[PDB]
């Protein structure tokens, strides 16, 4: 007899398959959704501090790169703005500085060399681009955009290693999709991402049917950007549209929602100052109030459910916060065990 | 998956 | 500068002396097509997004969100290979026509050639072809180490795999590009995608040839017709059309009052009298080609059906479902 | 800011074109000589067990 070279192994195949199926089934999809800019890459780098493995020396060297890439970016950015609102600059030399930085290969950065240092320094200088800055409301800009070109000087020396904080802030070109894998202990979880997805959402989007959980995201700082050449968008504004068709999805019916208010430490850092209300004339409370100001905003945002039944449970966040999160998310962790154990 | 991370 | 647009629109006119239906007529129309379920192949735990035959018309692959792409072995029944993707998000696979590799990509842009039949411990990834900003949509090899790929990002490049490089790109979609396929002589291939008109590409040269616009939405499959001069697509509109190359134009369209779902599949039959394709609401249906009849039906599976299968000895069908399971009709 | 279209109008306009009648007719006469070759559109006796 000669035969059932591959017949016989056709039951082995079915032996793996049926334990990885098994396997599969314990572990948790946490889809990460909201805006540009609105905290889920930070929050998937938390969890491999708190519950996965760290960013040892190696590993932030990876980083390197991406730092200076940021920078540049952030300036780019800045760069843009000031012929978007008609700024000129306060030393005439920046001019040069700014053709200078324009012509920066957006992805080729090897090095922070010294002649693109003093480019970007002199930059940071310039009473019209920390007047740019100052309106970075308007347009679109990196939130630790400071954090950086405040510390121009570690970041380019040659013997440079950046540290968590860094790491927790780098724009990482995201190829697609950000699967992260962990566990507390007994349970594995699995956390999703797919800002960096450019192409449209309703090719994909099914993709998802009643995953575990949607971990939607809200920046609270976002409520007065607006964005001039988007033709004058409100930023939160458009954050609600997302959230109000993500929120419909039949895709998402059995899947609990958790709706995240991040940016809180630069919400009531502002809220002093910007006001509420003149962007959103239906805010009704006090002035100069972080409390007042998320308790309204969850409320827009929890008011685009439409049916008592589905409850979303909310939290406020500092993304950037390590023992935040590290706090924030045993609850969720629980109101996700407790919520689909049945 | 990147770039490292996820893992990586 | 734009009215040299409304200037085909003349030439394909003029073009237009009869139409398909008119001259296919008067020919007996198709005998009788009532296919029955020949196998079931189990073992993804899924939904599956592709399959794709060998060119042996028995060994096939396919792709399931279960993170795993399967092997199986058409008329026994066994799987061969079980791959444990990176990615459970996968949206196509393919099958080598020497059968020496299989591609697959998904929401991670990166196109997983795997060397099949070796001597490493069981399956390797092979290479990472690395350079689109968007979802995998379709890919199918022109020999072990050329393969020609569609994704999210409106884009389709031919790649080298031995050097793993972007060997040329073919851009200008608006939508995403949803579907692809090789001519016969894989001189040249058509792609479908969301800007509702697909594209005739020159291989080589890189320009895209013609432009056919014809679906009020969305395509998410395209189809070579046998000869190499005619193409099938599959849209969200809900029908089927048939556009010749050197005429230019689109020649049927395969509507129905009646059935509104999406079309997931298109894939012809040898003779190119029958135009399988498969649909949103759980059925696949077989076109009269030539009359634009509806001849049967592959009314089989519980959920949506992903994908099509035909042999390259045109005796078999596979259909590729949400509900993890293929069906092998005759 | 925008030109590059225009272009592929005039790349478009300019291929090789035939009249639809013997577009059709060729494509249904292939059809028509590989019909007995299909094995789903007349079936090949039953002993074909695949
Ligand atoms: N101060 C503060 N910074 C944050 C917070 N969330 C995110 N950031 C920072 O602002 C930037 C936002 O990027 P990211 O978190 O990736 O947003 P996303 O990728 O669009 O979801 C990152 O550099 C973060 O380090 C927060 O709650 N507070």
């Amino acid at each position: 007899a000669e035969d059932k070279a591959a017949v016989e192994r056709s039951k082995m195949i079915d032996r793996n398959l049926r334990e990885d199926g098994e396997r599969s089934r314990r572990e948790l999809k946490l889809l990460l959704l909201g805006t540009g800019e609105s905290g889920k890459s930070t929050f998937i780098k938390q969890m491999r501090i708190i519950h996965g493995s760290g960013y040892s020396d190696e590993d932030k060297r990876g980083f390197t790169k991406l730092v200076y890439q940021n920078i540049f970016t952030a300036m780019q950015a800045m760069i843009r703005a000031m012929d978007t609102l008609k700024i000129p600059y306060k030393y005439e030399h920046n001019k040069a500085h700014a053709q200078l930085v324009r012509e920066v290969d957006v992805e080729k950065v090897s090095a922070f060399e010294n002649p693109y240092v003093d480019a970007i320094k002199s930059l940071w200088n310039d009473p019209g681009i920390q007047e740019c800055y100052d309106r970075r409301r308007e347009y679109q800009l990196s939130d630790s955009t400071k954090y950086y070109l405040n510390d121009l000087d570690r970041v380019a020396d040659p013997s440079y290693l950046p540290t968590q904080q860094d790491v927790l802030r780098v724009r990482v070109p995201t190829t697609g999709i950000i699967e992260y894998p962990f566990d507390l202990q007994s349970v594995i979880f699995r956390m999703v991402d797919v800002g960096g997805q450019r192409s449209e959402r309703r090719k994909w989007i099914h993709c998802f049917e009643n995953v575990t959980s949607i971990m939607f995201l809200v920046a609270l700082s976002e409520y007065d950007q607006v964005l001039v050449e988007s033709d004058n968008e409100n930023r939160m504004e458009e954050s609600k549209a997302l959230f109000r068709t993500i929120i419909t999805y039949p895709w998402f019916q059995n899947s609990s929602v958790i709706l995240f208010l991040n940016k809180k430490d630069l919400l009531e850092e502002k809220i002093m100052y910007s006001h509420l209300v003149d962007y959103f004339p239906e805010y009704d409370g006090p002035q100069r109030d972080a409390q007042a100001a998320r308790e309204f905003i969850l409320k827009m945002f929890v008011d685009l459910n439409p049916d008592s039944d589905k409850i979303i449970y909310s939290h406020f966040t500092c993304a950037t916060d390590t023992e935040n999160i590290r706090f924030v998310f045993a609850a969720v962790k629980d109101t996700i065990l407790q919520l689909n154990l049945k | 998956l990147l770039t490292t991370x996820x893992a990586a | 500068a734009e009215q040299l647009k409304n200037q085909i629109r003349d030439a394909r006119k003029a073009c237009a002396d009869a139409t398909l239906s008119q001259i296919t007529n008067n020919i007996d129309p198709v005998g009788r097509i009532q296919m029955r379920t020949r196998r079931t192949l189990r073992g993804h735990l899924a939904k599956i997004y592709a399959m794709h035959w060998g060119t042996d018309s028995r060994l096939l692959v396919s792709a399931s969100q279960d993170g795993k792409l399967i092997i199986w072995d058409s008329y026994t029944t066994n799987k061969v290979h079980a791959i444990p993707l990176r990615s459970s998000w996968v949206m196509t696979c393919a099958y080598a026509p020497s059968g020496n590799y299989v591609a697959c990509g998904g929401l991670d842009n990166i196109c997983s050639i795997y060397n099949l039949k070796t001597r490493e411990g069981n399956v390797r990834v092979s290479r990472e072809l690395a350079g689109h900003t968007g979802y995998l949509s379709c890919c199918r090899f022109l020999d072990d180490n050329q393969i020609v790929t569609s994704s999210g990002d409106t884009t389709c490049a031919l790649w080298d795999i031995e050097t793993g490089q972007q060997t040329t790109t073919f851009t200008g979609h608006t939508g995403d590009v949803m579907s692809l396929s090789l001519a016969p002589d894989t001189r040249l291939f058509v792609s479908g995608a969301c800007d509702a008109s697909a594209k005739l590409w020159d291989v080589r040269e890189g320009m895209c040839r013609q432009t056919f616009t014809g679906h009020e939405s969305d395509i998410n499959a395209i189809c070579f017709f046998p000869n190499g001069n005619a193409f099938a697509t599959g849209s969200d509109d809900a029908t089927c059309r048939l556009f010749d190359l050197r005429a230019d134009q689109e020649l049927m369209t395969y509507s129905h009052d009646n059935i509104i779902c999406g079309i997931t599949s298109v894939s012809f039959s040898k003779s190119g009298r029958l135009l399988l394709a498969g649909y949103d609401d759980f059925n696949c249906n077989v076109w009269d080609a030539l009359k634009a009849d509806r001849a049967g039906v592959l009314a089989g599976h519980d959920n949506r059906v992903s994908c099509l299968g035909v042999t390259d000895d045109g005796m078999a069908v596979a259909t590729g479902s949400w509900d993890s399971f293929l069906k092998i009709w005759n | 800011q925008a030109r590059k279209l225009v272009e592929q109008l005039k790349m478009e306009a300019n291929i090789d074109r035939i009249k639809v009648s013997k577009a059709a007719a060729d494509l249904m006469a292939y059809c028509e000589a590989h019909a007995k070759e299909d094995p789903l559109l007349t079936p090949v006796p039953a002993s074909e067990n695949p």
